[PDB]
């Protein structure tokens, strides 16, 4: 079982505003039950299935086009620039509404809402569901919170690490090219005395030379 | 002529001789010999040497294994 | 300004429950607006800062304790097993509340709440307050929600190119160990090549002692 | 006695004789040299050999600077 409960203006009576309680199961096609409230009376009326097919057949439209203008009108969920009239006649109890283009009218809907005998006995109702529909809520907001903390202090966890292996993969290469250097200077000096020790022969062969004769 | 000294004294020269090249062809033998023993051991110490050239750079990279598996962990999860 | 709408039950009328609408700015020390309400008629009564300093000493309870006790009472934010028991008089329009324990009962307040001409422009209002809020509430739940999936996308690609990085240390110490083999079996066939050297070496040699004599 | 003939004789034996030494002591200096040059040479090639091993090992872990250089962009942010 859903509900939705939206704010509208009644030209009718147009200094206040009105509440509607649609409540339904499982979609609002298979029908549903509509209330109209100023926090004083009430007006409860079933609009059974069999209403929703007459009443866009008597308008010649599809009906799941029909379907999908009363959740737009009836359930908050539409526009801008969606224009929609709501009028109640509290002699006759028909609710009447429909979608104002520029040039057209569509008259949407026509239900009869009884006035209800105990209207504080569905006002309370409606008031406890939005209370506990707040504390549903922001119980969802504190278990969200929490797992972005979560996935924010496991991203800090990860980016602390992997520089860590950042600054050890650097360190290894600085390493590296240490030990590349420290042997590369040892052959270069190896290099150098053999250098030294082909001077020296030549050296001490001109000597050899000079005394023999 | 004196027959007995001519020989013998020529025999000695050729035993003399031959045994002068005897002991000179022994040492260009194991002057090559030590050659191959010698090149052979450099050529096994520079095999030892590309051996722990490599030992030593997995000792050196295991500070970059830990690490990677330790961030490995962290992220397969 | 802040407010909080929590449901009770007073023992004058247990059969149904009430609402009480608190409202204050910034604090709840600096008085507040407290409203009693069924569905269908409504009492309002304003409780200054001097009043509730009255009240706290008429027991000679701190102030800070007391303070700490409306919150706990009014604000619904209490227990278990914190018991409150509630009463009304729509004659005298005076509230009483009480923290009840098993062996002493603290008689924490008495407000006078005035009935009000228009309870359901106050209904409406509290309406409007709550459905107000629960568009707020699924508003940060969409936009929280949201961060979830870029959080966990952000954490997706991280996975996905860590193990890139895994794959290319892996690949690359892989060919590490194969250019070291390559190397090491070159010099392992270079001492095989020298041993049968020396090896023909010493043949070569037997037979140039057998024939020469 | 045939005095010019001997001291002439003599004469043209330590002529020869000396320069028989002399070109032996030129050779076995060819022979020294040589060896330091051929030495110098191979010193030479292991150091370009080790000069050459080192740009291999940087050639083949670009692939992982690579890979881990895009990581951090990814996580510094």
């Amino acid at each position: 079982m859903e509900r939705k409960i939206s704010r509208i203006h009644l030209v009718s009576e147009p200094s206040i505003t009105h509440f509607l309680q649609v409540s339904w199961e499982k979609t609002l096609e298979s029908g549903f039950v509509i209330t109209l409230t100023d926090g004083h009376s009430a007006w409860t009326g079933t609009v059974s299935e069999s209403e929703i097919s007459q009443e866009a057949d008597d308008m010649a439209m599809e009906k799941g086009k029909y379907v999908g203008e009363l959740r737009k009108a009836l359930l908050s969920g539409a526009g801008p620039a969606d224009v929609y009239t709501f009028n109640f006649s509290k002699e006759s109890c028909y609710f009447f509404f429909e979608k104002n283009l520029k040039d057209v009218s569509f008259r949407l809907g026509s239900f009869n809402l009884e006035k209800v005998e105990n209207p504080a006995e569905v006002i309370r109702e409606l008031i406890c569901y939005c209370l506990d529909t707040i504390a549903e809520n922001q119980a969802k907001n504190e278990h969200l919170q929490k797992e972005n903390e979560r996935l924010l202090r496991d991203w800090n966890d990860v980016q602390g690490r992997f520089e860590k292996c950042v600054s050890a993969k650097e360190a290894l290469e600085t390493d590296l090219y240490k030990r590349f250097i420290l042997v590369l200077n040892e052959k270069k000096t190896k290099i150098r005395s053999l250098h030294n020790k082909l001077l020296n022969a030549a050296q001490e062969r001109e000597k050899d030379i000079k005394q023999e004769g | 002529a004196r027959s007995m000294e001519q020989q013998e004294d020529s025999l000695e020269k050729v035993i003399k001789d031959t045994e002068s090249l005897f002991k000179t062809r022994e040492k260009e033998y194991q002057e090559t010999i030590d050659q191959i023993e010698l090149e052979l051991a450099t050529a096994k110490n520079d095999m030892n040497r590309h051996l722990h050239e490599y030992m030593e750079m997995c000792s050196m990279k295991r500070g970059l294994d830990v690490q990677m598996e330790t961030c490995r962990r962290l992220i397969t999860q």
